[PDB]
Formats: structure tokens, sequence, C-alpha cells
């Protein structure tokens, strides 16, 4: 229900989500919490990157889990 | 004159369109002894599209071809591309190797080489109860500018200590303690229980701006040594010259987790889009070289240190280390013993 996200600065924030919620909704809540576009977000959990369209249950993300947020570099 | 350990002339990679990061990632992986040797151990319509097969072919040509440069077009065609970062690239290659290696002895090879182990703890302060769950990590993203901090972290070790530092959850982000039956103040933190064999560490030099909504690069100074001691994490200094086995033993005695830098992924140019190249070190030769697209040359310790920061504003954004174990550390396979022709 409530999972943690270590943002770019390193300060960890909290999010309220359902296990049925898609990862796109999670990245949307990161936008509301950080003002970062979802197209630039890349979430990493247990070393595995989370892909769009798959829910949090697909990755077995349980309550109190910690996701890692990193920016997509280009060039 | 650049020469490999088997007396082969170093070979670069053609910079087709803007894919310098691909060249830097391939030259880093191809430089990894355990990863390269793993590749050689691996064995109507024909499926050229196999990313493992094309990556194996590119490694073979990178080692036994007397050519000026090599084209990565075949590898891009294996991805399924017609005209996008380096980390996402590394995930596509590794997951394609993990999928092809299911059932093979190398099924858990990417895990044993690149996966680390840590634990996340959340301690409610009213109840005084701590909840710890095991979590793993492939790369290690470290922050440079914890904004607003007037002074950015001057060294990688200082960024590591801040990464494993217990942080306090504020009122807007209070922890839902089940025993407390309410939102509560709590200590959030992460602590490393084990380091991976191949330590992949990433520097967060690319930050986002709120007002302009345009990404920017943080060229702040951050130092990293060639030898890395990380025994304090499991419970001016210069290292760019050639290593020493005696200094390794004196730190070996007081700690068993010491790592050796062998690849330095750097980025130069505009923040939104620039050029990527890497200072790569041959672990068997003990020599620093520079890999920049088609041009491969020797590397002096001066230009490697000059990229830490300080103002074409070129700075390293990713570093690759390997654990120093006399028995586990492997060498590149000589060309002769390959059973693949
Ligand atoms: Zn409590």
């Amino acid at each position: 229900m409530q999972i943690f996200v270590k943002t770019l600065t390193g300060k960890t924030i909290t999010l309220e989500v359902e296990p049925s919620d898609t990862i796109e909704n999670v990245k949307a809540k990161i936008q509301d919490k950080e003002g970062i576009p979802p197209d630039q977000q890349r979430l990493i959990f247990a070393g595995k990157q989370l892909e769009d369209g798959r829910t949090l249950s697909d990755y077995n993300i349980q309550k109190e889990s910690t996701l890692h947020l990193v920016l997509r570099l280009r060039g | 004159i650049p020469v490999d350990e088997n007396g082969h002339r170093y070979v670069g990679l053609v910079n087709q369109a803007m894919t310098s990061y691909l060249n830097s990632l391939v030259q880093s992986l191809y430089m990894t002894p355990e990863f390269r040797n793993a590749m050689y151990d691996w064995e109507r319509k024909k499926a050229e599209q196999s990313i493992p097969c094309q990556l194996q072919k590119l490694f073979l040509l990178l080692q036994t071809s007397e050519n000026d440069s090599l084209e990565t077009k075949d590898l891009t065609q294996s991805f399924g591309w017609t005209s996008h970062d380096v980390q996402e690239l590394c995930r596509l290659m590794f997951d394609a190797l993990e999928h092809k290696w299911k059932g093979t002895e190398h099924e858990k090879l990417i895990q044993d080489l690149y996966r680390g182990t840590m634990e996340d703890f959340v301690a409610c302060l009213k109840c005084g109860r701590e909840s710890v769950k095991t979590d793993y990590f492939l790369d290690l993203p470290l922050a440079v500018k914890p904004f607003g901090a007037i002074h950015a972290y001057k060294s990688v070790e200082e960024a590591l200590t801040a990464f494993v530092q217990p942080e306090l959850l504020d009122g807007s982000n209070q922890y839902m303690c089940e025993n407390c039956k309410s939102k509560q103040d709590a200590h959030k933190g992460l602590r490393i229980t084990q380091f991976p064999y191949l330590l992949t560490i990433q520097l967060k030099r690319f930050d986002f701006d709120y007002n302009t909504m345009h990404r920017i690069k943080l060229n702040d100074k951050m130092t990293f040594p060639d030898v890395l001691d990380l025994n304090d994490y499991v419970n001016v200094c210069v290292g760019q010259p050639i290593d020493h086995a005696a200094v390794d033993d004196i730190v070996k005695t007081s700690g068993d987790n010491v790592y050796e830098l062998f690849s330095v992924m750097v980025h130069s140019g505009n923040a939104a889009g620039g050029h990527y190249f890497a200072y790569i070190k041959n672990l068997d030769q003990d020599r620093w070289y520079v890999f920049n697209d088609t041009r491969v040359d020797f590397a002096t310790p001066l230009e490697i240190e000059k990229s830490f920061g300080g103002h074409s504003n070129t700075n390293a954004y990713m570093l690759m280390y390997r654990r120093i174990d006399p028995k586990r550390n492997a060498r590149f396979i000589l060309s002769n013993q390959l059973p693949q022709h």
C-alpha cells in the first residue's frame, strides 16, 4: 500500500499505491511529488528496471518496498 | 602504439549516427575478463537477430581483426532498431543474455558477477520497532548534489556514506507503522550486506530544473581512487599510477572487500545530448588506455584525474570496479584455445 522511492537527490519519499495499480500510475505520482516528467523517469527495483504496462504485482513489489529513481541520459 | 596482451592492435568502433555510448559500453564489457570469457564459452531462415550471437561476433572481431574500426550496425539490427540511453541499453543486453542462458550453466552468471545484496530498514520511533527486508542491486546510483546543498560531495566515498546514511522521514512522508496504528516519524535507511564481484557505480551528474523543466549537467568536482576500500560499509590522494600488491596486502589484512577501478565512463558536451567515451584499463596488462569511438590511444593519469570536475567540461558519470581476489580474478582467453572458429 505504502512504498518508498529514493529520488534523484537521495531523499526518500513515500507513495500510496494499490498492488493492482500499473507502473504508469506510480510514475505519475512521482510527477506529483517531484515535478519530474514520467517520460524521463526510470525506476529500478532489486536491480531490475520496471517497464511500462506491468503492475506492481508483476514485479512482486510488496508494502514498504524501496524503488530507485534515475534520469534517462541522452546523446 | 596501442597493443593488446596477445600482441593484437587495439580496434575501435565506428560512430554511426550518435551512438558513442554503445561503443563505450561494448568496449567496457569486452574488457571485462569474466564477461568476455563467458562469451567465448557460449555456443532455411537464419536468426542473425540474436543479441548474444552478435555481441559474441563483435567481441571476436574486436580481438582478432586487423582492421581500423568495427561497425556496430549488426548489433543494432539485433536490437531491432532503425535510427535510448546506456543503462537501458545495458538492461537490454543483460536480459537478452539471461533469457538465452536459461537452462544453461550461465543462467545465474549476471547475478554472480553484477548483483549486490543490501537490506532496507524502517524503524518507527514511537513503537521503537524496526522492519528489515532484503533487497538487491545491480548498479549503485550515487548522488552528487543533494539540493539544496551549497557544497557538493567532494569524493565518491562521501557519496557512499551518504547513501547508506539513515534518513529521517518528515511529516509529509511519515511511515505507516502497523503496531502504531497511525502515521509516525521513522528512520528510513539502506545498508550494504554484500558487494557484487563487478562493482558498477553510477554518478548522478544529470539533474532536473523546476522552473525551466530542462535537464542540466552538474560539473561539480568528484574524486575516485583506483583502489577502493569498502570494508567500513559492511557491518588529497592519487591512485591513477600503476597499482602495488604490497599496499593491497596492508589493506587486505584489515579488510577483505577491496576493489580495483578498470573502466571510467565519461561524458562531454551538452547536458541534453553530448559525446561519450571511456578510459579503460586492461586488468592483465595493468595499463590505462582511452577508448573514443574509432580512436584508441594510450591514457595518461593526468587526463583521467582532470575529468573529476572543475571549470569542454568532460566528467565521468559511471565507474566500473572489480573485487581483488587472487583466485577468482581471471585473465583474457588467448586466441589459440578457443574451440569456436
Ligand atoms: Zn511504531
